[PDB]
């Protein structure tokens, strides 16, 4: 188990010097002595100065004359145009260097390679796939990015500083009574600094606004205060301020965060923060023109395919009259145990979505060691009722039968196919398909969810199949064709329209009875009156039938959109058919803002995977976004990079984040800088858990602090952008504060001096664990629906402060991880109290001595509701005190969660809903400030009256939750696979029961897991008031 | 002929729980459950039809139970014969079924056969013992095919770095031949003997290179055939535990679920 991907093959890092093959344009090879570090000026100079001691010397050229080609470690021959780049960075697979005269167009063959670091392959490796579809793909996608790079220099400079700089705002500038009631009157005191020429001084003004003002108001405002003693008329003055208003700009002090549109001040999420934090805002003024100049030209170049030459009887489906036959022939091989298994065989179904279409059909069964069936198999649907979306959907099962009349079916290789290809070709005749190993936790013999097409490494089971043929080429129907077929097919009340806005108030996975389908479909042109039950009214539809579909086709056409909360589950499994997707882009494109894009990027992300072709309506929307915006690029490009190693998806991300990188302007070498401080920390973790590890701590942190003072080293891992929000410069590492951490997989901690000239005002310190071992997309999804859960909750006027730290995944188990400053474990904290249960609240009590006692005190409160309340929601793995902590000020918050859902019934059996946080008397004493009585404190009944609000609030956004689950089935995570896996939460908001009943189960579960404790100030009949 | 005792009346089991039990079986495959409401009335009938569940409600109203919305029953034990006989055309005249293979509770409970409460606790202990260390087995094998995948995969790529390194050295052989040829003959014309083998030595150093370099990418290829046969018998050894690590699931399963009902409930 020792390969390594380091600076050669098979060596993590080259020594000090190492002896490099030179093979030189005459034929001799000079074997040469170099520095690890030195570069390729310095080699070849070096080269060729030696070169004249050997033989046929003077038909050797100006070394000038000259380049360098190697082979790579992804076994690509690369030519060094850059011969800055130093020797242990040019991932040679080998320590040789062939000379050459370099040839052809340089600056497409610089910009590929700078596209292929990017994005961990070689774009060379596109120009040889033989599919017609990827090959349409590449070229065609290019309009995007040609839309995308004309709409950012349109209004420049001004429309380039908005791509790079967008304005990082709430979705709206209504202000909910909590943080209003903050404000002075509807005021806030702002600082705005400003660099005085010509010694950089600071110089401080402080201003009192309306929460209201545009960035130009708040400028305005400072223009005022600056000449407050050079006294003129007022109507001068008040066209000084409107001649000079738009000559500034304003930034937050400390990080890249720009207010460059006229959004209210308060709308911009620092500031909005600050209010509710009781923060002082410290912005910084400067001159329009000083940011206009820093601003890169982005310039996007036609790509060399973009430039070639690709070299009757087109029957209508829907006039083949005949049955669905399909034909299995063979399969190469299964990995079986001979002994352990009686027969073989293959399973088939025919799928729209998750659902068949038909009942599922097995080949007969045949030996293990003869995997031949050579069966047409016969399928209940006629051809013309095949909808646009239908998928064969295959396994390879193997069956044992050894115990009564009992057999246990397992598949052994599983793999889904299109029945039409991108451009509604019925696919007819011969295909061989290379099946995919089956996911570790998925039991069903099929796998509809997974992605469709051959596996490409072509090493593994390989089933040949035939499809009929019908003489010609046979294509789905056209639109027109379809809509007119509607019309042929076509040709109390009260209770009714009160039914259906019943049923539409459900939620997405809410039980649908056959009654109130065929009800749903009988009132389909009545649906359009509750927009919102499209959901429910597609999934009564029968797929199955082209009569239907036809109706159900006029209907999308013209239906109102419905809010992104909603449109997104019609991107999920569920809803395979391009109308029905289409219309859910729509309604992205017209509701969803750039917040909210951003805010769910990890989902959409993620529904890619579930589209049948790589050219969408989806994949178009979200490059565009990723190419208008740099904030939503960054993300997008870092969570397709972070899978780039999943083979069911490289092909398509890496196809994706070629046009991406191709049209991002400048913002490729950040990313080209970001990817390779990664990859050196990687190599570097490599190193210390391999080699060195059964090694001591003191000997690493001796190995640790020498590589990261090599010149290479530095280079790489100072001045860049942070990948966990590139709005945070990192300069310069602060070496003495670097360590490895003393967990197993050996964190980094790392700290950066903040570049930033106001860095003393905010992020002195930047600093982050890089983690090389576990993998992290579950943190990273917890962490984003505790996000989410903050959100609503601010937005209802609900204060309950939580803890979202950046956790971000970057490739194989692999990525970044915030640093929460002043924050304990309670372990931690009753190990320096010898504790008993008032250790804790003792702790805080000498941490905020004083008049801010009571704020430490509220602040843990309402965070300790947060986490009671999303922990029991979410079904956090059991919480202890080594997984929850406590920041000096008293915020509380979890870490580590690793474990959710109902992973534990699937472990243990026991069908529960735990309490995984339990609140000990320690927690309760912090609460009560230490009463003798806890729960019969007025402090206590406020922080239950604070859990009730937050339970029923993340209820009351119940589809919102259930369609983001939703569209991480496809993802890879073990716990998150079916929709039974995400049938957990719908028991912990208790959705099948009424709000007020749910309410009540919620305080049931509370009470059963606290032993007593959790009260009502309602009466149990109506839930109405009955104290004070 | 009361709804209790009836076989394929299940009680208060999840649409999930009916899903396991309905997965892939033949249509007609139906039982009865409360509905997941729990409003103390109502009940669901599941039907397998098409490769699909069913979801029908049954409407109590007075003391009539209905399918559609004449009521025209007393007990759910009526309804569900009525339709297991005749067909299903009468609830909606499309694509009638009938209800044919009725889930059972009382074979299920053959399987746990054991007297009292403490034989089966016990049992439950072995089996529940047997599955978390079969579970551990499971994991540790998958993790070794997770990581000799990978490892297959850097061995690839690393045989075709070598496929496109030999090349090009044997491309400099080739370019050495173009060139020295036409002075060899030069050199002796010109009385030289020192400087002809000085190229013969870069020539045989060349030489001898190609074969290290191809001689290690043999190596390579070799311990790439030995991986590849690990692999296979590492996914033979997980074909083989998988059925069995699901079959053992069941059984714990079922064995918790009967301490359960023979404990006392609230």
């Amino acid at each position: 188990p020792r390969p390594s991907s380091g600076e050669l093959w098979g060596i993590h890092l080259m020594p000090p010097r190492i002896l490099v093959e030179c093979l030189l344009p005459n034929g001799m090879i000079v074997t040469l002595e170099c520095l690890r570090e030195a570069t390729l000026i310095t080699i070849k100079h070096e080269l060729f100065k030696e070169a004249r001691k050997y033989p046929l010397h003077q038909l050797l050229q100006d070394e000038s004359s000259y380049i360098f080609v190697s082979v790579t470690q992804e076994a690509e021959r690369e030519e060094f145009f850059d011969e800055t780049r130093r020797l242990c960075d040019l991932r040679l697979f080998q320590p040789f260097l062939k000379v050459i005269e370099p040839v052809g167009n340089r600056e497409e063959k610089i910009l590929n390679r700078e596209i292929g670091f990017a994005i961990g392959m070689p774009v060379c490796e596109f120009d040889m796939v033989k599919d017609p579809e990827v090959q349409d793909f590449r070229r065609n996608i290019l309009n995007v990015c040609k839309e995308a790079v004309d709409l950012r220099d349109l209004n420049s400079p001004h429309s380039r500083a908005m791509y790079v700089y967008p304005p990082n705002v709430e979705s709206s500038p209504e202000l909910p009574k909590h943080i209003y009631n903050k404000l002075d009157k509807g005021q806030i005191i702002v600082v705005i600094w400003v660099i005085v020429s010509p010694n950089n001084d600071k110089q401080k003004y402080t201003l009192k606004i309306n929460h209201d003002c545009v960035p130009e108001q708040v400028i305005a405002e400072a223009i005022r205060k600056k000449t407050r003693s050079k006294k003129l008329s007022s109507e001068q003055l008040k066209l000084c301020v409107l001649e000079y208003q738009g000559k500034y700009i304003l930034k937050v002090c400390g990080c890249d965060e720009y207010f460059l549109e006229k959004y209210p001040l308060s709308q911009y999420k620092y500031i909005r923060s600050c209010i509710m934090l009781g923060r002082m805002p410290n912005l910084m003024l400067m001159a329009k023109e000083s940011l206009y100049s820093q601003l890169p030209m982005d310039c996007f170049t036609m790509p060399s395919y973009s430039r070639r030459i690709s070299t009757t009887s087109t029957k209508s489906l829907w006039v083949i009259n005949s049955a669905l036959r399909i034909k299995i022939l063979c399969a190469t091989y299964v990995n079986v145990n001979i002994r352990d298994i009686d027969k073989i065989y293959v399973r088939t179904g025919i799928y729209h979505g998750g659902e068949p279409l038909c009942d599922n059909v097995n080949t007969q069964r045949v030996p293990c060691s003869n995997p031949r069936w050579n069966e047409w198999l016969n399928y209940d649907i006629y051809i013309p009722d095949l909808p646009r979306a239908a998928r064969l959907c295959l396994s390879i099962c193997s069956v044992k039968g050894r115990k009564g009349a009992k057999e246990e079916h397992c598949p052994l290789a599983w793999g889904n196919i299109n029945l039409f290809d991108y451009t509604d070709t019925l696919v007819s005749g011969k295909m061989a398909l290379n099946l995919w190993p089956v996911p570790h936790g998925l039991e069903d013999l099929l796998n509809p969810i997974g992605v469709t097409g051959s596996n490409p490494n072509k090493e593994t089971p390989c089933l040949e199949l035939e499809f009929d043929w019908f003489s010609s080429v046979v294509k789905f129907p056209d639109m027109s064709v379809i809509e007119e077929h509607a019309n042929w097919s076509v040709s109390l009340r009260e209770n009714d329209k009160e039914q259906l806005k019943a049923i539409s108030t459900r939620d997405p996975l809410s039980e649908i009875t056959e009654q109130e389908k065929d009800f749903l479909w009988s009132h389909r042109h009545y649906c359009v009156t509750i927009p919102e039950i499209l959901p429910k009214l597609l999934l009564s539809v029968k797929w199955n039938s082209r009569d239907e579909v036809a109706q159900m086709y006029c209907l999308v056409k013209d239906w109102p959109p419905i809010k992104p909360e909603q449109a997104m589950e019609l991107l999920d499994c569920n809803y395979p058919d391009p109308m029905v997707r289409g219309f859910a882009v729509r309604c992205l494109e017209k509701y969803l803002t750039d917040d909210k894009l951003s805010q769910y990027l990890i989902q959409l992300v993620q529904v890619l995977k579930y589209e049948q072709y790589l050219d969408n309506l989806l994949v178009r929307f979200l490059l565009k976004k990723a190419l208008t915006n740099q904030r939503i690029g960054h993300f997008f490009f870092w969570h397709l990079k972070s899978e780039m190693h999943n083979k069911t998806v490289s092909q398509r991300f890496g196809l994706l984040l070629e046009s991406y990188c191709r049209a991002c302007g400048m913002y490729l070498k950040h990313l080209n800088r970001q990817v390779e401080a990664m990859e050196k920390l990687i190599n570097l973790t490599d190193i210390l858990k391999q080699e060195k590890k059964d090694e001591t701590q003191k000997v690493q942190m001796k190995f640790l602090v020498e590589q990261m003072r090599r010149p290479d080293f530095m280079d790489a891992l100072q001045g860049f952008l942070s990948p966990l929000n590139p709005a945070h410069q990192l300069g310069n590492l602060r070496l003495e504060e670097c360590r490895i951490m003393s967990s197993a997989k050996r964190p980094l901690w790392l700290n950066w001096e903040n570049p930033d000239i106001m860095s003393e005002l905010l992020f002195q310190n930047n600093e982050i664990i890089f983690k090389n071992g576990d993998d992290l997309r579950q943190d990273m999804l917890t962490l984003q629906i505790i996000r989410i859960m903050e959100n609503i909750w601010q937005n209802q006027g609900l204060d309950l402060r939580m803890l979202p730290y950046g956790c971000l995944s970057i490739g194989d188990c692999v990525g970044l991880i915030e640093v929460v400053r002043n924050s304990h474990t309670i372990m931690q904290i009753q190990c320096k109290g010898q504790f008993n249960s008032h250790t804790l609240h003792q702790w805080l009590k000498d941490k905020n001595k004083g008049e801010i006692y009571d704020a430490a005190i509220d602040l843990f409160t309402r965070s300790c509701a947060g986490y009671c309340v999303a922990t029991f929601i979410l079904g956090i793995g059991d919480r202890h005190n080594s997984n929850i902590m406590v920041k000096d000020d008293g915020q509380l918050f979890h870490i580590d969660f690793g474990h959710f859902l109902d992973h534990k019934k699937k472990k243990f059996g026991y069908k529960r809903e735990r309490v995984p946080f339990v609140l000990t008397q320690d927690f309760l004493i912090v609460i009560s400030k230490g009463a003798q009585e806890c729960t019969k404190t007025r402090e206590f009944e406020r922080f239950q009256e604070m859990c009730y609000k937050a339970y029923l609030a993340i209820r009351q956004h119940a589809n919102l939750f259930i369609n983001l689950f939703s569209m991480m089935l496809g993802s890879g995570m073990p716990e998150l696979q079916s929709f039974d896996d995400i049938a957990y939460i719908r028991k912990t908001l208790a959705l099948d029961k009424t709000e007020q009943e749910a309410l009540e189960y919620f305080m049931k579960q509370m009470n059963d897991a606290h032993h007593g404790g959790w009260t009502t100030k309602m009466d149990w009949i109506f839930h109405t008031i009955k104290q004070h | 002929m009361s709804l209790q005792d009836a076989e394929w009346y299940w009680g208060d089991i999840s649409r999930e729980e009916v899903n396991e039990k309905l997965r892939d079986t033949a249509d007609g495959t139906f039982l009865v459950r409360d509905a997941s409401t729990k409003m103390h009335g109502d009940y669901t009938l599941t039907l397998r039809k098409g490769g699909n569940n069913k979801l029908i409600k049954i409407f109590h109203r007075d003391g009539k139970y209905g399918f559609s919305d004449p009521l025209t029953f007393s007990s759910v034990v009526e309804l569900i014969n009525h339709y297991r006989n005749e067909s299903l055309a009468q609830y909606n005249p499309k694509l009638d079924v009938k209800l044919l293979y009725p889930v059972s509770k009382y074979q299920q409970d053959q399987v746990v056969k054991e007297d009292n409460i403490e034989a089966v606790g016990k049992k439950l202990h072995e089996y529940n013992t047997q599955f978390q260390e079969k579970s551990r087995e499971y994991d540790r094998l998958y993790e070794e095919y997770t990581r000799t995948s990978q490892e297959i995969q850097m061995k690839r790529t690393a045989i075709e770095a070598f496929n496109e390194t030999i090349k090009i050295f044997e491309e400099q052989c080739q370019t050495q031949e173009r060139y020295s040829k036409e002075y060899i003959e030069k050199f002796k014309r010109e009385g030289n003997e020192k400087e002809i083998q000085r190229i013969m030595h870069n020539y045989d150093k060349l030489k001898s290179r190609i074969s290290e370099i191809i001689d290690s990418r043999r190596r390579l290829e070799e311990d790439l055939k030995k991986q590849a046969a690990e692999y296979r018998e590492i996914d033979k050894r997980m074909n083989s535990i998988k059925p069995d690590l699901i079959q053992l699931r069941k059984t714990r399963d079922q064995y918790l679920m009967w301490l359960t009902q023979k404990g006392v409930r609230q």
